RNA sequence: CUUAUGACCUGGGCUACACACGUGCUACAAUGGACAGAACAAAGGGCAGCGAAACCGCGAGGUUAAGCCAAUCCCACAAAUCUGUUCUCAGUUCGGAUCGCAGUCUGCAACUCGACUGCGUGAAGCUGGAAUCGCUAGUAAUCGCGGAUCAGCAUGCCGCG
């Protein structure tokens, strides 16, 4: 898929994105903006051009893919240093 | 093929005059890659043993065979004779073909592949796997997929020494 | 070889959204991808967003 | 603190500028919990007052981003 | 009791929870969720205080600053509600708690220790056991508004519609 994420066929793009970490409301909207595809669409009924569009806008920002890895790194740097915040989260 | 002359051309004589090998088949040969399924869930779910057998049907066409468990075990609730998982054998072109379908879409397709594992060479100079998503590459049919779980890929080579297989390999297309 | 125990393989032309062809005994007389080899950032050596995006944190002095 | 500038008590920066124009040295009492570390707090194994004794801890790179009490507990269990 | 059961100061605790129970708020959705347009308010406060208007910023808010010791000016464009677009019965376009990051109000400093905003997720939860509570008219239910305590802190209090 876009993200290398299945997303659902029978709801709008805004939302059939939304379904992907990191891209939420903003992100999904701000994208469709740019790719000018009027936010009502089905994502089933689409073209090679405006996926295209979509799949090139998400490589060069950021993905889920990224996100996992940098969240984690900064969790584990926060536990790793004291940082009686990192102490709470390693408490849970 | 896009591998047989590819793999003829080039690794083995490249291969050959690093190594300095004092015969010319002397270079390690991929003999087969084997493929199981290892699934004893069939317990539970009597119908699970079709699943993973229809599906390598279409990953690879040779059919898959209904291996039986060879010994029962009171802690999974076995019974010897019962079907656990599925194996299959690729030698030939079948082989070649899996090699170029899984380095060119499996593993660029994984969200998260980045540094292969480098332990999972067997010593012996064999190199093993078990994929963990029922939905690497495309022949799975996402909306038919409705289990994750992937398979066991098992690589034999001819390798004495698994520094030669780690070449081969490499030199195949491995990103390691 | 069995007879009718396995499928017709058929000779394909796995695609890819770059543009890269490659061709693989597939039961799918064709074959759609979006990301082949190449298109992997991994494959494409050092990649440039990962190699730009990897640098260790400088504490934000900046302000 | 958003635009103002970093914060830190004016006795407890001159005294890791004493420390720090020579060599890192002996570690550096104070009581102020409130301070926020900068990356001259490298190096200086900085003690902090927990109400009843001083817990000196090293202040490594990573340390900036936090304050003296993420690393001074108070509660006991 | 008294060179201490009195007094000064830094920090901590008063805010810990395998727990149980009173009171209140939010939820489990189609009388609904999100977006576009529109109307009506009643009471109270303002001098180191209240602060129009303009600009900046998705935002909480920041800058210049009019006016007001007040039936003048401001706080302060009430929301429910209505007319439309849209979704569709699902742990969901329900709920936003816990949560990571980035910021805003204040203040020497929100780290033990406020609130608020954006980002990305999102569970518990789909009506809840004995039993129990308030309510006879502008009452019940329910939607907003202002003040006390206050540098900065309200689901509680006082009242108003």
């Amino acid at each position: 898929r876009i993200a290398g994420v299945d997303i659902p066929r029978d709801k709008r793009v805004v939302i059939s994105l939304t379904y992907i970490f990191g891209i939420g409301r903003t992100t999904a909207q701000q994208v469709l903006k740019e790719a000018g595809v009027s936010e009502d669409t089905r994502v089933r009924d689409l073209t090679e051009e405006e996926l295209g569009k979509i799949r090139d806008i998400i490589d060069k920002l950021k993905v889920e893919g990224d996100l996992r890895r940098e969240v984690s790194l900064n969790i584990k740097r926060l536990i790793e240093i004291g940082s009686y915040r990192g102490i709470r989260h390693r408490r849970g | 093929n896009r591998l047989k002359e590819k793999y003829n051309k080039e690794i083995a004589p490249a291969l050959m005059t690093k190594f300095n090998y004092d015969s010319v088949m002397q270079v390690p040969k991929i003999e087969k890659i084997v493929i199981n399924m290892g699934v004893g869930d069939a317990v539970q779910n009597a119908k699970a043993i079709d699943s993973a057998v229809e599906e390598l049907t279409f990953i690879a066409g040779q059919k898959p065979v209904v291996t039986r468990a060879k010994k029962s075990i009171a802690g999974f609730r076995l019974r010897e004779g019962m079907p656990i998982g599925a194996k299959v054998t690729l030698r030939g072109e079948r082989m070649y073909d899996f090699l170029d379908k899984l380095i060119s879409v499996s593993l660029p397709r994984v969200r998260d592949f980045r540094g292969v594992s480098k332990k999972s060479f067997d010593g012996r100079g064999n190199y093993t796997l078990g994929i963990k998503e029922q939905l690497i590459f495309p022949e799975i049919d996402y909306d038919k997929v409705t289990k994750v779980r992937g398979m066991d890929i098992v690589i034999v080579t001819t390798a004495n020494t698994d520094e030669e297989a780690r070449e081969l390999l490499t030199q195949v297309g491995m990103p390691f | 070889m069995k007879a009718g125990i396995h499928p017709n393989f058929k000779k394909a032309t796995v695609k890819c959204a770059c543009g890269n062809e490659f061709e693989t005994g597939s039961v799918k007389e064709e074959v759609r991808v979006e990301i082949c080899s190449e298109c992997h950032p991994f494959y494409t050596g050092r990649q440039k967003f990962a190699s730009a995006d990897g640098r260790v944190d400088r504490f934000n002095k900046k302000y | 603190s958003l635009k103002k500038g970093p914060f830190v008590d004016g006795h407890l920066m001159t005294k890791i500028e004493k420390l720090n124009e020579t060599d890192k040295k002996q570690v550096v009492k104070t009581w102020s919990r409130r301070s926020t570390i900068f990356p001259q707090f490298i190096g200086h194994t900085i003690a902090v007052y927990d109400g009843r004794k001083h817990v000196p801890v090293f202040i490594s790179e990573d340390m900036v981003g936090h304050k003296l009490g993420e690393f001074a507990p108070t509660r006991t269990y």
